RNA sequence: CCAUCAUUAAGUUGGGCACUCUAAGUUGACUGCCGGUGACAAACCGGAGGAAGGUGGGGAUGACGUCAAAUCAUCAUGCCC
């Protein structure tokens, strides 16, 4: 019921590996047609490449290369016709988190090799680095809602 | 809106069979032969004021039951044509053994009653919506609690159909628990057919 | 000691005893890790007897029945938990607080006639 | 921008097909202005009174629909494509009001008026509870005073003269 | 309200919806709320007695229809031309009613006997 | 029977200020006063609200 | 349907294990029950109580009526042929 008010949003289940939610929500987003576990092998496989390209374990590496690419600032249209209707708006936290998981998969996906044993694992160093294809277009957002603060 | 008719809502819910026996193999060729003798009955006794029939099969002696608002009419002089029907009645299939006839009271309370004979006050075409009233005003003098009924196609004489309906007293079509009984007629007046349905309660 | 409980989640039954011994687990007559696929949702599998901590305390043996991998685990871990508060029966809100213990909630939805398959509507052209 | 044509016992000829698009494709082309569409043409005989011709033309948001009853199914279409122009400038002219000149950008003592009244304490008292209002304020009968009745944090009355 | 309370007293109670209950209830006092001094009258009265015709113009109206004398306390912001027998007194204090409205009850008792 | 104990207080001309100032030096909940500007009695009062209250009489 | 007995090819056989499960005949969820400050005006909001919680999930059921809407090719019949 989207305006009797908010709908009660439902809690999740942490991996047991890493002992994180948001690894399970990363599992959950790269869940390409319901497969569950062709999936989760993967990012199981796609974390050991991170330790072993860097020396550090990759619950802090993951947590670390998302906040290069959770934006702070985003665009939501208000329809005021002949204005700009370009209002530059803060990002609340539920969705600061779930914004992040999906600019790191949407560009992983487009890489040179084919398998997502190392197509993620390139992506996070990237954005362990500053650096890459998902860090970028938060820059982008960072130079499009950053343009147009006439409408704080 | 597109009401569906009353009975088939409550058809073992709130109420029972108007044919209760059971076949496994050879379901199909022996449900015919209800309809046959559905049809069969429904000629020759032509309104002798039946409201429905029932059929029971057991052990080759079917049983027919008829509730016959006139009674003694199907059974004649003393058994005169209750016998006279099990010489067609059993000769159409092979037993028939055990034909009876029960009695109702309230003549024209049972649905099927109040239908057919406000229809056949249709052939002598006088005051259709008199022929309405008389059906409402009797129904709760004789003890019913809700009456409601219409009249659909060609009404009064006209080109176009008109449907008209009458209505008081509880009655309610969605309520499971309700023993709405509804019957539509046939009624022919000679420029199309006339249909007409009616619903009562208690 | 047989501490004999039961557990349903998405059409498919599971029954469970309690012998006393360490955490080990028979599902029908087989290890787990070569019958529950890939590992993951056993660690959320031994979720209830987590907050009773017996852990080295009982083994199971499942006789599990129906449904498929992750309609026969969440209901055992179910399962369990209604042996569980036969074996601690005062831990019954640390069970309840957290998880285990509710139900069999929801199952596969009817799939309606005039349809696609179960709620989704099929595509028309012309709006 | 289509003419899914079919006549209900009318065998349609080629002099129709040229005549619809002229007036009915055409005159609505230049309005819509990022057209693609499917439009319907119904043509109905009835052997007792006459034909008549239905168009219906969906686009995004609201369709198009006209019927004459005439039995011209050349002048019909003359009054159809009236009833089909004036739609659409209904249509435009609730989208097209876009142009609307649009600028983007202490202790409040609520009082409760009452007029003094002549009464007894025990009037006072009854009035109050009638009201359940902690003060009545009212003139004294045998007194003359103004005097508040309160109820105090004890939870008995108080007399107060003013 | 002679039957409700009946319904009640009796069985037909231990079969019935316990939420049943509560709207034949809900029923029950809101019935004696209006109709609390009218449980025992069956008839058309013969006299009228109202504390004010302004609050209570809709009773004085239906008595003039009916013919029915009329008696009552008004002040100002009354008008007396409805009223048959008027008794001008205040009407903004208890006992401006009560040592007023007690004789009048108190009238019809001595008239009895 | 019930002894309602009367306080007697002299009107006086002052602020609203003023009177919510000289109530809370008392603690009382009202505080009758004659309004300087306005010439009539008025009565501060502590709603059950905790909010004030202005009364005109 | 086989925990405890085994001669498990598993006959799931011997006994019946009938216990659990399953398969069918019935007991129970309604703002019943509390707290809000929220004033009584019902609701709403947050708890606990059961497995279930706020018309639990879903189905059946489609008011007066609109469209000369669709079938004289399921049938049935006015008129015409």
């Amino acid at each position: 019921m989207p305006r009797k008010g908010s709908v009660p949003k439902r809690d999740v289940l942490p991996d047991p590996i890493h002992n994180s939610k948001l690894v399970t929500k990363l599992i959950n987003k790269i869940m390409l047609d319901g497969k569950r576990g062709t999936a989760q092998r993967i990012l199981y496989s796609a974390f050991d490449l991170v330790e072993q390209r860097s020396g550090r374990d990759a619950l802090e590496v993951f947590e670390e290369a998302i906040n290069n690419i959770m934006p702070v600032l985003e665009v939501k249209a208000r329809r005021v016709g002949g204005s700009n209707y370009q209002v530059p708006v803060e990002v609340r936290p539920e969705r600061r988190t779930t914004l992040g998981l999906r600019w790191l998969v949407n560009y992983a996906r487009l890489r040179g090799e084919k398998t997502m044993e190392d197509r993620l694992a390139n992506e996070i160093l990237d954005a362990a680095n500053n650096t890459g294809g998902a860090v970028k277009k938060r820059e982008d957002t960072h130079k499009m809602a950053e343009a147009n603060k006439a409408f704080a | 809106g597109q009401k569906i008719n009353p009975i088939g809502l409550r058809v073992g819910i709130i109420r029972d069979w108007e044919a209760k026996w059971y076949a496994e193999k050879d379901f199909a060729s022996l449900l015919h032969e209800d309809l046959k003798i559905r049809k069969f009955i429904d000629n020759e006794l032509k309104e002798a004021s039946v409201s429905h029939v029932e059929i029971e099969r057991a052990a080759n002696r079917i049983n027919i039951a008829i509730h016959t608002g006139k009674p003694g009419m199907v059974i004649g002089k003393g058994g005169s044509e209750i016998e006279k029907l099990r010489n067609k009645l059993n000769a159409l299939t092979d037993k028939k053994v055990h034909i009876n006839v029960i009695e109702i009271k309230k003549v024209d309370l049972d649905a099927r009653l109040v239908a057919e004979n406000i229809a056949r006050q249709l052939e002598n075409r006088a005051s259709f919506r008199r022929v309405q009233k008389q059906a409402i005003t009797r129904a709760m003098k004789l003890g019913a609690k809700g009456i409601k009924t219409q009249v659909s196609g060609r009404l009064g004489g006209a080109d176009i159909a008109r449907a008209e309906q009458y209505s008081e007293g509880t009655v309610p079509l969605h309520t499971l628990r309700a023993d709405i009984d509804y019957a539509h007629a046939e009624a022919d007046t000679t420029y199309g057919k006339l249909g007409v349905k009616v619903w009562i309660y208690r | 000691v047989e501490y004999r409980g039961t557990g349903r989640r998405k059409n498919s039954v599971a029954r469970v005893r309690l012998v006393p011994g360490e955490g080990n687990i028979t599902v029908n007559n087989r290890d787990v890790r070569e019958y529950l696929p890939f590992e993951s949702l056993i660690l959320d599998l031994n979720q209830p007897f987590d907050v009773t901590e017996t852990k080295g305390n009982y083994d199971v043996l499942v006789n599990v029945h129906g449904g498929g991998f992750t309609g026969q685990a969440q209901a055992i871990r179910h399962g369990i938990a209604r042996a569980l508060l036969e074996a601690d029966p005062e831990y019954r809100g640390s069970l309840k607080r957290a998880g285990l213990l509710t139900r069999d909630p929801r199952m596969k939805e009817r799939k309606k006639p005039g349809l696609k398959a179960a709620r989704r509507s099929p595509q028309f052209s012309k709006r | 921008i289509r003419f899914e044509i079919h006549g209900d016992n009318l065998t349609i000829t080629d002099a129709i097909r040229n005549y619809i698009e002229e007036k009915i494709g055409k005159l609505e082309r230049y309005f819509n202005d990022v057209p693609n569409a499917v439009a319907h043409v119904k043509v109905k005989t009835y052997s007792n009174s006459a034909t008549k011709i239905e168009v219906t033309i969906p686009l995004k948001n609201v369709t198009l629909r006209a019927e004459e009853r005439n039995d011209d199914l050349y002048a019909g279409i003359d009054l159809i494509n009236n009833k089909l122009e004036r739609q659409v400038r209904k249509y435009k002219t609730r989208i097209n009001r876009k142009s609307r000149d649009r600028g983007d950008q202490i202790e409040i003592i609520r009082s409760k008026e009452f007029s003094l009244k002549p009464m007894d304490s025990e009037e006072a008292v009854l009035q109050m509870n009638l009201l359940g209002h902690d003060f009545f304020v009212f003139t004294d009968r045998e007194t003359d005073g103004t005097s508040i009745v309160y109820r105090r944090k004890d939870g008995k009355y108080g007399l107060i003269q003013t | 309200i002679s039957e409700i309370e009946k319904m009640e007293e009796d069985g037909l109670f231990e079969v019935l919806p316990k939420k049943e209950v509560v709207e034949l209830k809900k029923e029950y006092d809101r019935l004696i709320k209006f109709l609390g001094g009218i449980r025992d009258m069956k008839s058309m009265p013969q006299a009228l007695f109202v504390v004010d015709p302004r609050k209570e113009r809709n009773a004085i109206a239906e008595a003039r229809k009916l013919n029915i004398p009329i008696v009552g306390i008004v002040d100002t912001n009354c008008d007396p031309d409805e009223i048959d027998y008027v008794i001008p007194a205040n009407d903004d204090a208890i006992r401006a009613v009560k040592l007023l409205t007690a004789k009048m009850a108190d009238a019809i008792l001595e008239g009895q006997q």
